[PDB]
């Protein structure tokens, strides 16, 4: 009677888990009694081994269909041997899941775009799922950042389940949270349009809380929602005085180093 | 404590209610493990991705190496580039500094026991067989929080109607459901640990926000620098009032609901004293003195060395001693010091019992060690600390058992709360040694340049245990990065001597009551704390 959720680990730091678990809208307990049927998640589920793969597989196989959200990166170099789980590879796993779900939500900008593991040199050959299963049909909706805003994954998700429109921009990731810019969300804003800038961070300009382009804030390349809808409902990065890293943007890892710098 | 005869292999392939990705094979005979190999199975390479980058960006880096263990890395990078810059930090990013790691302490434990542990020792169906008004009687008995019959009549409906649904989710499959001899607890304990874990769930949320306070955000916070810390937010009244308010609330989950529980999950295990011990121990201690980071020996408690469970002569911690061997993992080479770190891939196949991990085998003076709170507990103990000295002593009156229970997986899940509860309590003297030192000194950061030719080394002893990160810089970029971390310790695999690492070890023993369903080997690698994520980075 609950929607079935699938949530698959690739290769990833856990970072999107923890931020599902600080879903407040509504909490995560409410999540998965009332709302859905999470019925395979590494991190909190009671089986293990082939208890574990019998459940993943009976969810696959259910009837009402499943909704898959994956994190982390696909490792393809070595004949996709950097990682495997049950003896399985990474890449074998999801080639016959994902194209099987009712829908992919790719969560993390590993998952989206190839993450830290892809950034130079790339070792083990990391992609993204949209990239990796291209070929295959596989067409996930993009919810990025590193971690993602809890309330931008689950809102993603509710969006779904509700059978509401959701509106993709140029690297699929929803509009309705990541439809502008950091920057322009930003209540620094006013300080860069007056030139009024930190030139080092054990200054005057950076105690009175100036904008920090000057040491390296990428706010105006970087799409998310940070400064309006808040982390932890408390806190954002510039906030708290240090620049934003562009953690939502396709190859960051490169394009936005060094990051004190702009 | 049952036990089969069953005489054969055993894999465990995903260990789950971990982070990341593990495989466990055993051998067992009689019912009994005799051997164990304990496999990490991706890696990613983010020690080569840092070559020749930008020193200051290592911390962002590093950071993605895990996300349950948030903040850390960062912590560790921040204090590598610090060591080799060698000039002072001010005190109140020490101060900062030292109060987000303590809340990460109070959030990553709590999750750790209700969210990936409890599951290992508490029936959640035998939940629905207790006795609401028996439940919340046991509940007030062991707490000061009181509860009454109606709250878990209630939570035992709501429970009655997920399971009778047929949709168990991230209960289905348990190792418990048709009755399991290993799980031992009555229908009213296993109530009463269930309603907490859900109200766990909650409450982790609360404790998380306060590293937000400071830090930015959770996950991945973001207000360190070489040289401080970047929230001047952090010196206003309202944001250390707000802090101060979540972390009192954050105390009393973990001093009320945390703790007890643990304690009635030991008085119904008292078996598992037996099963799971190990003999050397190595911590690197923690929360440095304004003015002492660069000193170990500043730290509100020590590293240290314990061979054969020689706590009364706790030998002192040398850095130079250590060394990652490769014979086991799938790297190229031979045995290195971290400053001459490799990370060469040499992949043979999965299954393998040559090489058989993406962990290297890190070795403290030739010896293996286990790391984590079990081991810092041990250290403090052995250098006669305050607080936790006192606390074991009446954890171990409380159970009735002696010191010996203390080498065991019984001992390593308690030591883990036993953290948790000094931690949370010192908290309170930094905040307020915070408060009063921003009264005339408001610096938290100094703006240093990096060095064109340099090298340091960060230390931290974290949730799972030592990390420790190494770097080498010439002209100015990163010449080499690595790290060496708390579950690279104790889930890595045998040495270029044949012997194991810790986890490998202490599995041996263990006895086994259904090859099915082997509830023991998730107790013993459960109460390590694994992060694969980490460990192989
Ligand atoms: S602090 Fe960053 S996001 Fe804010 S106004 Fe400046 S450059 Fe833009
Ligand atoms: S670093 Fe990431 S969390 Fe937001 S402020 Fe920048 S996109
Ligand atoms: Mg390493
Ligand atoms: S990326
Ligand atoms: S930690």
């Amino acid at each position: 009677s609950r929607p079935s959720v699938v949530y698959l680990h690739a290769a990833e730091c856990t970072g999107c888990s923890e931020a599902l678990l600080r879903t407040y809208q509504p909490f995560i307990d409410t999540l998965i009694l009332d709302t859905i049927s999470l019925d395979y998640h590494e991190t909190i589920m009671a089986a293990a081994g082939e208890a574990a793969e019998e459940a993943l597989q009976a969810a696959v196989n259910g009837p009402d269909g499943f909704i898959c959200l994956v994190e982390g990166a696909i490792p393809t170099g070595m004949d996709n041997k950097y990682g495997y789980i049950a003896g399985h590879t990474m890449y074998d796993i999801c080639k016959n899941i994902l194209p099987k779900a009712k829908a992919v939500v790719s969560i993390g900008t590993c998952a989206c775009y190839g993450g830290i593991q892809a950034a130079k040199p790339n070792p083990t050959a990391a992609k993204g799922i949209n990239d990796c299963y291209a070929d295959l049909g596989v067409k996930a909706i993009n919810v990025p950042g590193c971690p993602p805003n809890p309330l931008n994954m689950v809102g993603t998700l509710v969006a779904f389940l509700k059978g509401q429109k959701i509106e993709l921009d140029e690297v699929g990731r929803p509009v309705m949270f990541f439809g502008q810019s950091v920057h322009d969300l930003c209540e620094r804003r006013k300080h860069f349009d007056a030139g009024e800038f930190a030139p080092s961070f054990n200054s005057e300009e950076a105690r009175k809380g100036w904008c920090l382009y000057d040491v390296g804030c990428k706010g105006p390349e970087t799409y998310n929602n940070c400064p309006k809808v808040l982390f932890n409902e408390t806190n954002w990065p510039v906030a708290a005085g240090h620049p934003c890293i562009g953690c939502s943007e396709p190859n960051f890892w490169d394009d936005m180093t060094p990051f004190y710098q702009n | 404590t049952p036990r089969s005869n069953y005489t054969g292999p055993i894999v465990v392939d995903p260990l789950t209610r971990i982070e990341g990705h593990l495989r466990i094979e055993v051998e067992v005979e009689g019912g009994v493990i005799k051997e164990a190999r304990s496999c990490a199975t991706l890696f990613r390479g983010i020690e080569t991705i840092l070559k020749g980058r930008d020193p200051r960006d290592a911390q962002h880096f590093t950071q993605r190496t895990c996300g349950v263990c948030t903040y850390t890395h960062a912590l560790a990078s921040t204090r590598c580039l610090e060591d080799a810059i060698n000039k002072p930090i001010p005190a109140n990013a020490t101060y900062i500094r030292n109060l987000v790691l303590g809340n990460q302490f109070m959030h990553d434990h709590l999750v750790h026991f209700y969210h990936l542990h409890a599951l290992d020792f508490v029936d959640v169906t035998s939940a629905l067989l207790a006795d609401p008004a028996k439940a919340a009687k046991l509940a007030n008995s062991i707490s000061p929080r009181k509860a009454t019959t109606e709250e878990f009549a209630a939570v035992q409906a709501k429970l009655k109607t997920f399971v009778a649904s047929g949709q168990l989710g991230p209960f289905t499959n348990a190792y418990f459901l048709g009755g399991h001899e290993g799980y031992y607890m009555d229908p009213e304990a296993n109530l009463v640990c269930t309603a907490h874990y859900l109200q766990a769930l909650r409450a982790q949320v609360e404790v998380a926000k306060g590293m937000a306070v400071f830090g930015a955000k959770n996950p991945h916070t973001q207000f360190t620098v070489a040289g401080g810390v970047t929230c001047y937010e952090a010196l206003t009244p309202e944001r250390i009032k707000q802090f101060r308010e979540l972390y009192v609330k954050a105390r009393a989950f973990i001093e009320e609901v945390y703790i007890p529980d643990l304690l009635l999950v030991a008085s119904y295990y008292k078996d598992w004293g037996k099963i799971g011990g190990t003999n050397n121990f190595m911590a690197f201690g923690e929360f440095p003195a304004p003015g002492g980071e660069r000193d170990l020996n500043s730290r509100w408690y020590k590293p240290g060395v314990i061979y054969d469970r020689k706590v009364g002569s706790v030998q002192p911690f040398d850095p130079s001693k250590i060394e990652e061997h490769v014979r086991h993992s799938w790297y190229e080479g031979k045995a290195r010091a971290p400053f001459e770190g490799e990370t060469n891939p040499h992949f043979t196949f999965m299954g393998d019992t040559d090489k058989y991990s993406w962990n290297k085998a890190p070795r403290y003076d030739g010896h293996a060690v286990e790391t984590g709170p079990l081991a810092q507990m041990l250290v403090a103990y052995g250098h006669n600390h305050k607080t936790i000295k006192p606390t074991i002593d009446a954890v171990l009156g409380k159970l009735n058992l002696g010191p010996e229970a203390l080498f065991s997986t019984l001992g390593r899940t308690a030591a883990r709360g036993i953290q948790t509860l000094v931690i949370a309590q010192q908290m309170e003297n930094w905040l307020n040694e915070y408060e009063n030192n921003i009264v005339k000194d408001k610096q938290i950061v100094e703006d240093y340049a990096v060095p064109t030719s340099a090298r340091g080394v960060g230390f931290a002893d974290v949730s799972r245990g030592g990390l420790s990160h190494w770097m080498t810089i010439e002209d100015g970029k990163i010449d080499n990065f690595q790290l060496v971390v708390p579950t690279t310790w104790n889930l890595g695999p045998r040495d270029d001597k044949g012997v194991p690492s810790a986890a490998e070890a202490a599995l041996v023993g263990t006895p086994v009551a259904d090859p099915k369903r082997p509830v023991e080997i998730l107790r013993t690698i459960h109460s390590f704390d694994p992060c694969i994520a980490c460990s192989t980075h």
